[PDB]
RNA sequence: GUGAACCGGAUUGCCGUCAGGAAAUUAGGUGCGCUUAGCAGUAUUCCCCACGCUGUGGG
C-alpha cells in the first residue's frame, strides 16, 4: 500500500545523527522530548496529508524507533514469521524451542504501546542467528490491523509453514 | 432482604490459583482472555481466616474415625468406629460436613455402648443427620449422598439438605490477561564437577485487577441457624471483615501479595444484580490516570446506568462506597451514587449492622 | 389463474416427528413431512383439531405435494426432563365392582381427589435439525390456492416449525403464487438464495415428490417408499401411509443462484478526514473566516486548524467542529493528545479546564525548538 | 394482532443448563458451534417465580393439561462461536482433581404473544390480559435460571430488548449467520446491536416498533436513523408504551 | 393449532507446603561547507468619504 513504501523510504534515507537521536528516544513517548518529535512531524505529516491511509502515529513511531535500534534492510518476502521459524529448526526441540516459542507468541496479548521489547528481543535473536534482511512494509501493514483475528491467523499460519519446511 | 458486596483489588505479580498443569487460571469473557480465581478457593480462605475462627463450628473430613478415638484416652475405639462407618453407607471414603462438638461427643457415647451394630449405626446416621448448627454450614450448604449400593438395608436416612445462603462469582479481571514465566535454576552449595548446560525450571505468574462479587440472604441465614438473630449479624460482620483482610494462601512465600482492596460497595436490594457486565470492554492503561481508577469510574458509570434505568419508586435501594480515607471517589465529576461514602472499615460494618437491625458489634460478638 | 403456492420452512432449529417415536425418544424426518404442511395451513386458517377432520383435511389431501432440499441441517439432539420438583400424574384407577360401566359413565364420577401423582423425574431425548432449509409446493384448485395465500398472508394463530420452539427465520409466504404444469417447474421456477459472498452451496439439490398414479392401474415402481404421514385427524391423532418418489436438480441449470443482497459485518463508523478534499479546505477557510484570522488561545495570527470532534470525516463537515490555532497552540495540542485514547472528542481549546495545561506545553518548546532542524527537512 | 419481543444479554462465566454429561448445551448455526439456552428453561424460570407472582392468570399465558396457551419462547442462541472451559478443582480435608465445565456467551432471546388468545382465555376481560403483559414483561426482564448459581453468581440483566408488532411471526436469527468478531474499537454487546440494526435497516427497503436500552445505553443504529419508532430509557416507561399502544390502558 | 400441545439435569468441593543463570570481552583506523548581496537620496502607496481643480479625515 502506498503511503508506507514512502514511510520506509524515507527512513532508509536518513544518516547517522537523526539514527542516534531516534535510538536515544528507544521507551519514551512521542510528547516528552522536543527533538525527535521535530524529527517525526518532518518525516510525517506530508505523508499523512497526501494519502490518507498513511499508517497512524504510534505504528510509525514504534517502527521508526525499531528500524533505528536495529537497521535492517528491507526485502519484500522476508517477514517475520518466516525467518522466525526458519531458525526454530535449528533448536533442541525439548528444552529451547519451547522458550523461543512462549517469547513468539506472547505477542497475541498486547496492545500496540506494549509492543516494543519483545518485538527488541525478538530482533535480538534473529541478530545473533546473522539475518540482514526483513520487510519493514508488510511488518507496519500488519502492526496497523493487529486487532482482527484474520491477521493473526494468517501469521500463525505462515509462521507453521515456515517451520515445517 | 439481600445483602450485595461488590470489591476493586489489585494485586502484586503472583499465583494463587492454578490448575493441574501449574499455571493461574483464565476464563473467556467479553470475547477476550481473563485472569480468574475460583469461588471455593475464596470460600476456603474466608472459612480458614483468622476474622472468622470464632464462628468456625464445622469439619469438613472423611477420617470421622480419628476424630472419634481421639475422644477416648485409652479406649480403643477405631475398627468399631470403621466398621460402623461402613454399615452407615460412607463406603475411597466420603467426604463428611457437620459440627465438630456433636460429632465428638454423641459419638463417643454412642460408638462405646454396647448396642448392636444396625442400631448404632442408625444412631449415628440420626446424628450426623441432625448436626446443622454451625455458621459456615449456613454459609456454604451441605450435600450428603449415602451410598445405596454398600449399605446396610435395615438403616433408613433423613434429611440431609442445607439451602446455602451466600452465593460467590468467580474473580475476573478487569483487562486483558498477561501471563508470564520466570525461569529459575537451582544452586548447590559445595563445588565440584557439577551438572551441565543446568536444569532451568518454569513458574508462571501473572497481575491483574480483579472485580468480586458476594451475595447474601439474611432471611435464609436466618432460618439455617434457627430463630436466633444475634448469631446472624456476629456472622455476617465477621464475614465481611474476613472477605476485607484476606488473601488465599497461594505461592505467598515466593509472592507476597498481601494487597488490600481499594474500592468497596454495599447495597441492599431485593433482587441480586451482579455489575460484571462494566467490563466488557476491557480496561486500557492510557498516560493519565492509572488502571484502578479507570476500572472505579467504570464501574460508577455501570452503575448509574442501571440505577436510572431499571428503577421502581417502590422499592428503593441504597448502599455506601468505602474507599480507603476517600481516596478514589465513586463519582468523581458530579454523580452522588452513593449515600453515606464511609472512610473506615469499622464505620462501615457498624453501619451495616445498624441498617440490618438494631445491632452494636460489641453486644453481637458473644455468641 | 395460479395453480400452485410456495412455502419457504427456514429457521435455527425445526423438527419433522417420525413413525418411529412411540416412547421417550423422539426422532425427527430428513423433510418436512405432509401432516405437519397441513397442520400449519389448517393453523394459519383457523380451525380447531375437532373441526380439521370434517371437511377441510380431505380437501386438502388431494393437494400434490413436492419439496427441494435447499440446504440441510445437521441433526442434534436435546436432552429434556420433565416433572423435576413436582408430581407427575399416573393412568392407575381403581377397578370397578362390575364391567357393566366404563369410560363416560364412569368418567362423570371423576372427583380432582380420585387422580393419583407420583414424585419422579422423566427423561427423554429429543431430536432437530439445524441450519436447514425446505421449499415446499403444494398444487390443485385455484380457489384453494388463492384462500390459502390470504390465509397465510395474515395467520390467525401462532405457525412453528413442527414443534413450538422453533419458529421461523423467514417469512412462509416470501414467494408468491403461479402456474405450472408439473412439480418439477414449480420447484426449478423459486431461484436458490445465498446468505454471504464465500459460503459452500451444494451442487444438486434432492428433492422429494409425491407419486402421481399417471394412468389407471400403474403399480408403483420399485424405488418408491411407504410414509404414514397423510392426515386423517388430529385429536386423536390417525396418519395413513402414501407413496413418495426422489429426484435431483443440479444447480446452474434448472436452479439459479441469487446475489448477497444485503451487509453482514456491522464495523464502526469512518473517522481519518481527508486533508485533500476540495470541501475540507471549502470548510476550513470559513472557519477562518469565522475567526478573523485569530488564534483561540493567544490572539496571535491563525494559520491552522483544530478538529474539536471527528463525527463526520471526508464527506461532511460543519465549520463548528474546527478552531483556529497558531503553529505553537496546534503542536502543544498535539502533543497533549498523543496517547490519552480521546477517540471522538477532543481538546476544546475554548474551555478553561485546559488553559493552564497547554501553556505550559507552549513554555517547553520556545524552551527546547531548534528552527535549523524544521529547516533542512530530514 | 402479535406481539414480539427480542432481548440481548450477556452472561458472565457460568454454567445454567447443562446435559447429561454435565457441559453446557450447544447448538449449530453458520457453521459452527453456538451455546444455548433451552426454551424449557427460560419458561419454567421466568415461571413459578416469586416476581412473576403479582379467570385464573398465569394459565392463559402458559397453559397446562385444550389450554393453547398464548405464549411461545424459542431457544436462546449465541451471537457469537462457543468457547467450552474446564475448571480443575480438589477438595481439601482440613485434618484426585475433578473436573467441571462452564462457559459465557451473549445471547439473543424471543418471544411471542397473542393478544387475541390471551383476551378468549381471560373469557372477554382485556384489563387483565394487559395486567399480564405487563408482569410478564416485567419478570422476563429481570429472571435467569436457577442453574450453578451458588458458584456462578450470573445475575446480569438484559443490555437492549425490542418490541415490535408485525403481522406474520418472524424471528431474526439470521442477523448472526455470521460470527461476531470482537475489535478494539468495540465491544461484543455494541458489535451485537450493530448487526440487529443492519438487520432491519434492511427488509423494510426491500410495522412499528419501541426500543429500550438502560438509560440509553446502547441506542439502535449507528447514526440518527428512524429504524426505531421510540427509544425509551427506563423498563416501566416501555411497559406504559407498549401498554398504551395495546389500545389505551394505564400500568 | 403440525409423532403435535402441557415440559428445569438439580443439589456438594483450596492444587497448599521446594529452588541465584553464572563465570571473560577497547568498536577502533581517514575527512575545509566554499564561492554573494545599501533597509535607503525620491519620481505611482492597497482601499474609502468630503472640500477644490492639492489640503483635511478614516483604515
Ligand atoms: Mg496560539
Amino acid at each position: 500500500n502506498r503511503g508506507t513504501v514512502d514511510f520506509i523510504a524515507s527512513l532508509e534515507n536518513l544518516k547517522e545523527g537523526d539514527l542516534g537521536i531516534l535510538r536515544k528516544l528507544r521507551g519514551a513517548r512521542l510528547d516528552e522530548k522536543l527533538p525527535g518529535f521535530d524529527l517525526f512531524s518532518a518525516l510525517w505529516w506530508p505523508l499523512r496529508q497526501k494519502n490518507q491511509r498513511a499508517p497512524k502515529r504510534e505504528v510509525a513511531w514504534l517502527i521508526a524507533k525499531l528500524f533505528a535500534e536495529f537497521r535492517f534492510e528491507q526485502r519484500e518476502g522476508a517477514t517475520l514469521p518466516i525467518l522466525m521459524g526458519g531458525i526454530c529448526r535449528k533448536l533442541e526441540p525439548k528444552k529451547e524451542l519451547p522458550r523461543v516459542l512462549a517469547r513468539f507468541d506472547q505477542l497475541a496479548s498486547l496492545d500496540i504501546m506494549q509492543m516494543e521489547e519483545p518485538l527488541s528481543v525478538i530482533m535480538g535473536i534473529l541478530r545473533k542467528h546473522q539475518q540482514v534482511c526483513l520487510d519493514w512494509v508488510g511488518l507496519t501493514d500488519v502492526l496497523s490491523f493487529w486487532e482482527q483475528e484474520p491477521v493473526k491467523r494468517e501469521w500463525s499460519d505462515s509462521f507453521i509453514k515456515a517451520y515445517k519446511i | 432482604m439481600l445483602i450485595e458486596i461488590h470489591m476493586i483489588q489489585n494485586h502484586s505479580p503472583a499465583n494463587l490459583n492454578r490448575d493441574d498443569l501449574g499455571a493461574p487460571k483464565t476464563c473467556y469473557f467479553g470475547g477476550v482472555l481473563r485472569s480468574r480465581i475460583s469461588s471455593q478457593c475464596i470460600k476456603r480462605s474466608i472459612r480458614t481466616s483468622n476474622d472468622f475462627k470464632a464462628l468456625l463450628g464445622g469439619v469438613r473430613t472423611r477420617r470421622l474415625a480419628d476424630l472419634i478415638q481421639q475422644e477416648a484416652g485409652e479406649t480403643e475405639c477405631w475398627k468399631k468406629a470403621q466398621e460402623i462407618l461402613n454399615k452407615c453407607g460412607f463406603k475411597t471414603k466420603m467426604l463428611v460436613f457437620m459440627s465438630k462438638d456433636k460429632i465428638k461427643d454423641l459419638a463417643r457415647i454412642v460408638l462405646d455402648n454396647s448396642l448392636g451394630l444396625t442400631e448404632a449405626a442408625q444412631q449415628v446416621a440420626n446424628v450426623i443427620a441432625q448436626a446443622t448448627l454451625a455458621p459456615d454450614i449456613a454459609l456454604c450448604g451441605r450435600m450428603l449422598e449415602p451410598n445405596d449400593k454398600d449399605k446396610d438395608k435395615k438403616v433408613k436416612w433423613s434429611n440431609t439438605t442445607v439451602e446455602a445462603a451466600l452465593q460467590v462469582a468467580h474473580a475476573i479481571s478487569t483487562h486483558i490477561a498477561r501471563p508470564e514465566i520466570d525461569y529459575f535454576v537451582a544452586a548447590d552449595d559445595v563445588p565440584g564437577e557439577d551438572a551441565g548446560a543446568g536444569h532451568i525450571g518454569e513458574s508462571m505468574f501473572a497481575s491483574a485487577c480483579f472485580y468480586k462479587y458476594f451475595s447474601i440472604d439474611w432471611e435464609q441465614l436466618v432460618k439455617n441457624l434457627k430463630g436466633d438473630t444475634n448469631l446472624a449479624a456476629h456472622t455476617v460482620g465477621a464475614f465481611l471483615l474476613a472477605a476485607a483482610k484476606t488473601n488465599p494462601s497461594g505461592k505467598q512465600n515466593s509472592f507476597a501479595a498481601h494487597n488490600y482492596p481499594d474500592g468497596i460497595l454495599v447495597e441492599f436490594k431485593n433482587s441480586p444484580i451482579s455489575y460484571a457486565n462494566a467490563f466488557v470492554r476491557p480496561v486500557s492503561v492510557v498516560k493519565e490516570s492509572d488502571l484502578v481508577e479507570q476500572s472505579i469510574g467504570q464501574l460508577s458509570n455501570y452503575v448509574n446506568d442501571i440505577r436510572l434505568g431499571y428503577y421502581d419508586e417502590q422499592s428503593p435501594v441504597i448502599g455506601f462506597w468505602f474507599s480507603p480515607n476517600n481516596r478514589y471517589p465513586l463519582g468523581y465529576k458530579h454523580s452522588k451514587l452513593a449515600s453515606r461514602n464511609i472512610g473506615n472499615l469499622n464505620e462501615l460494618v457498624g453501619a451495616v449492622l445498624d441498617y440490618i437491625g438494631g445491632f452494636k458489634w460489641e453486644e453481637v460478638q458473644k455468641s | 389463474p395460479p395453480n400452485t403456492l410456495f412455502l419457504r420452512l427456514e429457521g435455527a432449529l425445526q423438527s419433522w416427528g417420525s413413525n418411529e417415536a412411540k416412547f421417550a425418544l423422539r426422532r425427527t424426518a430428513d423433510a418436512p413431512t405432509k401432516s405437519g404442511v397441513l397442520g400449519l395451513l389448517c393453523a394459519a386458517m383457523g380451525i380447531g383439531r375437532a373441526e380439521a377432520a370434517d371437511s377441510w383435511l380431505p380437501k386438502l389431501a388431494n393437494l400434490r405435494m413436492g419439496v427441494r432440499i435447499d440446504r440441510p441441517g445437521i441433526r442434534w439432539w436435546d436432552f429434556h426432563t420433565v416433572g423435576a420438583g413436582q408430581r407427575m400424574r399416573m393412568a392407575e384407577l381403581k377397578a370397578p365392582k362390575k364391567p357393566s360401566m366404563v369410560g363416560a359413565a364412569l368418567a362423570e364420577t371423576l372427583t380432582p381427589s380420585k387422580v393419583k401423582t407420583r414424585a419422579e423425574t422423566l427423561l427423554s431425548r429429543r431430536e432437530y435439525l439445524a441450519d436447514a432449509s425446505f421449499l415446499v409446493a403444494l398444487q390443485g384448485e385455484p380457489e384453494l390456492v388463492a384462500k390459502l395465500s390470504a390465509a397465510l398472508a395474515k395467520p390467525v394463530w401462532a405457525i412453528y416449525l413442527g414443534r413450538k420452539s422453533c419458529p421461523p427465520s423467514r417469512p412462509v409466504c416470501e414467494h408468491p403464487p403461479g402456474f405450472y404444469n408439473t412439480l418439477e417447474e414449480a420447484l426449478s421456477a423459486v431461484p436458490l438464495q445465498k446468505r454471504w459472498h464465500n459460503e459452500p452451496l451444494p451442487q444438486i439439490l434432492p428433492c422429494v415428490m409425491d407419486w402421481i398414479p399417471g394412468y389407471d392401474g400403474e403399480h408403483a415402481p420399485d424405488d418408491a417408499e411407504i410414509h404414514y404421514d397423510l392426515p386423517v385427524s388430529f385429536q386423536p391423532p390417525r396418519h395413513l401411509p402414501r407413496f413418495v418418489i426422489r429426484r435431483e436438480l443440479v444447480v446452474g441449470e434448472d436452479v439459479q443462484v441469487s446475489r448477497e443482497t444485503g451487509t453482514s459485518v456491522w464495523r464502526p463508523k469512518g473517522t481519518r478526514a481527508d486533508y485533500n478534499n476540495s470541501e475540507y479546505k471549502k470548510v476550513r477557510a470559513e472557519r477562518l473566516v469565522m475567526d478573523h484570522a485569530a488564534c483561540m488561545v493567544c490572539k496571535a495570527p491563525a494559520t491552522t486548524v483544530q478538529h474539536v470532534n471527528y463525527r463526520r470525516a471526508g464527506g461532511k463537515e460543519i465549520p463548528e467542529d474546527l478552531r483556529a490555532l497558531c503553529r505553537l497552540c496546534h503542536d502543544a495540542c498535539t502533543m497533549l493528545e498523543y496517547g490519552s485514547g480521546m477517540t471522538t472528542n477532543r481538546i476544546d481549546p475554548c474551555d478553561p479546564i485546559w488553559r493552564e495545561r497547554i501553556l505550559a506545553k507552549r513554555k517547553e518548546i520556545v524552551e527546547f525548538r531548534s528552527r535549523g532542524q524544521r529547516f533542512r527537512k530530514m
